[PDB]
């Protein structure tokens, strides 16, 4: 009876939103309700999912990154407790009656970027970003969000389960099977997150892996063995008719270059090649004018 | 207001840490296994893992409670 | 990372005397409870520790006979929680069998090492299985609840393996480290056998492990300690490091094996005392 | 008022499921129309039953029959002993009869799964899980972005054709028919692409010659590692000639050449069923 539930956000497969107080502080807070699911997994204990999201973000503190405040339960049942964020990331791409200047595109991307970065740090892969992960607050602090997939890298022997974002924003060594990686997976999403902030619709949106495959080398050009060196080795790996590819200034008309320099960074086919956070952060384009817009300026749906 | 890029400080409590790229350079990576062409073909390398171990090795060694 | 850990701001305490006032607390607070509920059953805390004890060493039975083969990170999770737990709380209250099992359980699904729950229960030595089944899930989310929800543990192994990378790299008077292994492991299972993982930085454990094993093998150290780690600069660091090694190995030899008649004894008496309430 | 609730049995994709007790029920208390009327259109002694649909303003609540557990938990539970060949041809005897219903109705489940087939203490299994079905042609849940299993989805789904058909449902069907005999995934793949090259390195690379209009798929490729045809012999060494046959029929790739669930009743295989 500590939390007063007055809404209901919304249901997913896999979990329920609400919005409550906390009736001690009077701060209105969302509560996820983890569901049992089916009658085997009920006979499992706490679900796994909530474990993990649990156990990561007991573990980190940044301002881009969604706190935990509390969690309880009866039994299996289990309610994660989160600060209430007004909308998202992909309300705002969708809402044709906001514009989005270089400036908001430009702040949209350093915050993600400095949140990645700080995970990065940690030795932990979102891999799940897309746009309605990054949640929006009402004073225009985005945050990552949506940690059921997050998990640690770094140690060998850890390929572990096969869990992969939706395939809009999947990478293309996780296309081809690759079992171990780095923050290659979550500067791809970086890059297609941007390409849809630019482009107001999804970059690349295939119906299936193999579809999104041929998007990719449809739109990017094929790869060969000099921009991605062992890409044949892969589990998943099939060869492709060469194609030349889409200059990206035909793609990005409105962008410059440093942004552009930003683009082909992100989209590099070698995992290893492909700038990390850091790296981006210190290009040119975050530094060059106009700056990122304050985050009260932002605009809201 | 232009942005300017500030790295990332955190205290250790512990011996400094060689950077990532110094790794082969300073012979750390003689010491580690080699990571394979499927590894190597998804952004793995030798020298993540050496990182990792040597920041764990360094975290904390002298903080007390 | 450890150094801005739940473990390191909440479980690592400043010295046994803590450990002993929270445990006396716990065994104090369960008897006030049961008095006002409505005298020679209950159990002291130094027999509570006993207990404990011969419980944490069945859970290290249970967790190395244990098929598929459980990772060894997953039992130091596991045994972290066992000791965190009965920190808190009262063997008189929650049978340690129980909670021995759960901890396994949600070390398992933590450190993402994926077991099927039947099978985890079928590690048991029929319907007895079911039921204990039945009492993992119950139990579930008390033991979650009494860690306050931290759940990742920092062990000394990874630690362990960055000092042997840091040693065969910088410190050319070692022809060897690798002949250190296996002296520093046991001495790892002895320091874990104690109360240092509540006092102790999981460096500092791997660190102490290391130099015992060399200091047993006849090798001098000092050197990597005050050149390679650059403490030869700062030597009231070096004076801390020293003590809290030698803290360490007192705790190591002063620690006593639980007997096996005392065990049978206060087993007796903790039974009877979960069947008269 | 009637009801008094049991317990909680699960939280699917809607709602929850909750053991009652008027005899012992199932009830789905729903957040407040296709699946409904679907429900009560498909009646069969193999399809789980729709007894009752109490509304309320805010609340939509939905009575079935309650089934002890489904098929995967009776399979995870016999994964040493296994599954007697009897209880196997009566499963699938039973499966094929309301598969036929469904179809005659021009239904399509397309989410067959051992998770979604309930059994009962007498030896009864029936269908359910209608959230994925396809009516006619249109969906009864036209906005649905829930994920869908893997292993039995039919290769012509896997290359990319928008053109479902019943025998998608022959297929998963004889995945299960497969799993049950063996205990084991038939094609337990990581990935879509990983998918369709287990079954690819199970049955052969498709071809023009055995199914034509192949090579103008969506999603088909030139670069597809041609694998051969392993015999059925050794995937599947339980089973006899008539079962074996059976499995062949409804494991071929061409979707047009594929064994109907009427069909299928008619095989050899069924000649001495008796539900056990
Ligand atoms: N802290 C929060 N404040 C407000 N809304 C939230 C919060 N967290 C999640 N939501 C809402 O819940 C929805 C689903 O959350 P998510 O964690 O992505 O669920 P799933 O893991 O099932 O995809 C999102 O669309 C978001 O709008
Ligand atoms: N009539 C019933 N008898 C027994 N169990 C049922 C019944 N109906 C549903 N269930 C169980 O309730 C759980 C929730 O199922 P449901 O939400 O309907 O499936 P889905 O989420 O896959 O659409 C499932 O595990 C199912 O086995
Ligand atoms: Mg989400
Ligand atoms: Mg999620
Ligand atoms: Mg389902
Ligand atoms: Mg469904």
């Amino acid at each position: 009876k500590r939390y007063e539930k007055l809404d209901f956000l919304g249901e997913g497969q896999f979990a329920t939103v609400y919005k409550a107080r906390d009736k001690n502080t009077n701060q209105i807070v969302a509560i996820k309700k983890i569901k049992l699911g089916h009658r085997s997994e009920a006979k499992d204990g706490i679900n796994r999912t909530a474990l993990r999201e649990i156990k990561l973000l007991q573990e980190l503190s940044h301002p881009n990154i969604i706190g935990l405040l509390d969690a309880f339960g009866h039994k299996s049942n289990i309610s994660l407790v989160f600060d209430f964020m007004e909308t998202d990331l992909e309300v705002i791409i969708k809402d044709n009656s906001l514009v989005l200047t270089p400036s908001h595109i430009k702040a949209y991307m350093l915050m993600t970027l400095q949140g990645l970065e700080y995970l990065h740090q940690h030795w932990i892969l979102h891999r799940d970003l897309k746009p309605n992960n990054l949640l929006l607050d009402e004073n225009g602090v985005l945050k990552l969000a949506d940690f059921g997939l997050a998990k640690s890298f770094g140690s060998p022997n850890r390929a572990y389960t096969h869990q992969v974002v939706t395939r809009w924003y999947r990478a293309p060594e996780l296309l081809f099977g690759a079992r171990m990686y780095g923050v290659g997976v979550d500067m791809w999403a970086v890059g297609c997150i941007l390409a849809e902030l630019l482009l107001r619709v999804p970059f690349l949106p295939g119906d299936s892996d193999l579809d999104q495959l041929t998007r990719i080398f449809e739109t990017l050009g094929t790869p060969t063995e000099e921009q991605w060196p062992d890409m044949c080795s892969l589990p998943d790996y099939v060869t492709f008719k060469s194609f030349p590819g889409i200059p990206l200034h035909h793609i990005f008309s409105a962008a410059g270059d440093d942004l552009l320099d930003l683009i082909q960074g992100l989209f590099l086919f070698n995992p290893c090649a492909r700038i990390t956070a850091t790296q981006a952060l210190k290009m040119k384009y975050f530094s060059n004018r106009p700056g990122p817009t304050p985050g009260c300026q932002l605009p809201r749906p | 207001a232009l942005y300017e890029y500030q790295p990332l400080q955190i205290e250790t409590y512990g011996p400094h840490v060689p950077e990532l790229e110094m790794l082969g350079r300073l012979g750390y990576l003689n010491h580690v296994r080699a990571a394979s062409p499927q590894d190597l073909a998804g952004g793995y390398t030798s020298s993540l893992a050496c990182h990792r171990a040597l920041q764990d090795a360094f975290s904390g060694l002298f903080w007390q409670p | 990372m450890y150094h801005n850990s739940s473990q390191k701001r909440h479980w690592t305490f400043s010295s046994e005397e803590q450990l002993a006032r929270l445990r006396a607390d716990a065994n104090r607070k369960f008897r006030c409870k049961a008095v006002a509920n409505g005298d020679p059953v209950f159990l002291e805390p130094h027999e509570e520790m006993t207990l404990c004890k011969y419980y944490e060493k069945r859970l290290l039975e249970f967790c190395s006979v244990f098929k598929p083969a459980m990772p060894r990170s997953v039992v130091g999770t596991a045994c972290m929680y066992f000791k965190r737990f009965y920190l808190n709380n009262s063997v008189m209250e929650y049978h340690p069998r129980i909670i021995m099992l759960t901890c396994a359980f949600l070390a398992c699904k933590v450190d993402e090492f994926n077991v099927s729950s039947p099978q985890f229960v079928g590690n048991l030595r029929p319907l007895g299985q079911e039921k204990a089944l039945e009492q993992i899930l119950e139990y579930e989310l008390l033991l979650i609840q009494q860690l306050n929800f931290h759940l990742i543990v920092h062990n000394p192994y990874r630690p362990f393996e960055g000092f042997l990378i840091d040693l065969k790299t910088r410190y050319p008077i070692l022809e060897n480290p690798e002949i250190l292994r296996k002296t520093a492991d046991d001495f790892l299972n002895r320091i874990a056998l104690t109360d240092a993982y509540l006092l102790y930085t999981p460096s500092q454990i791997a660190l102490t492990a290391i130099l015992s094993s060399a200091s047993r093998a006849g090798i001098t150290m000092e050197s990597y300690l005050s050149e390679s780690l650059m403490l030869k600069e700062n030597r009231t660091c070096l004076s801390q490091l020293l003590d809290i090694m030698k803290s360490m190995r007192n705790l190591v030899k002063k620690y006593e094996p639980p007997r096996s008649e005392e065990v049978a004894v206060l087993k007796q008496k903790l039974e009877r005392c979960h069947s008269a309430e | 008022e009637n009801f008094q609730k049991v317990e909680k049995i699960g939280e699917g994709t809607y709602g929850v499921v909750y053991k009652a007790r008027n005899e012992v029920v199932a009830l789905k208390k729903i957040r407040l129309i296709r699946e409904i009327s679907l429900l009560k259109e498909l009646n069969h002694p193999n399809i789980v039953k729709l007894l009752d649909v109490i509304h309320t303003e805010n609340k939509l609540y939905l009575v079935f029959e309650f089934l002890h557990q489904d098929l995967k938990k009776f399979m995870d539970a016999s994964a040493l002993t296994g599954i007697p060949l009897p209880l196997i041809k009566s499963y699938l005897f039973q499966l094929l009869q309301g598969l036929a219903f469904c179809h005659s109705h021009r239904v399509l489940h397309r989410d067959l799964k051992p998770q979604n087939l309930l059994i009962n203490t007498e030896g009864a299994i029936k269908l359910a899980d209608f959230g994925l079905a396809r009516a006619f042609g249109v969906p009864v849940r036209t906005y649905t972005h829930e994920v869908v299993t893997l292993w039995y989805r039919a290769p012509e789904i896997l290359l990319g054709c928008k053109y479902y058909s019943t025998a998608v449902d022959i297929w998963s069907l004889g995945c299960i028919f497969a799993e049950m005999v063996t205990r084991r995934a038939l094609f337990p793949g990581d990935s879509e692409i990983d998918q369709l090259f287990r079954i690819f390195r199970t049955l052969g690379t498709p071809d023009e010659v055995v199914w034509p209009g192949v090579t103008s798929m969506p999603d088909y490729k030139p670069s597809f590692p041609k694998w051969a045809r392993q015999d059925f012999s050794k995937v599947v060494p339980p089973l006899d000639e008539d079962g074996r046959s059976l499995l062949s029929q409804m494991l071929h790739y061409d979707p047009n050449k594929r064994i109907s669930a009427k069909a299928a009743l008619a095989h050899p295989f069924f000649q001495d069923v008796t539900k056990p």
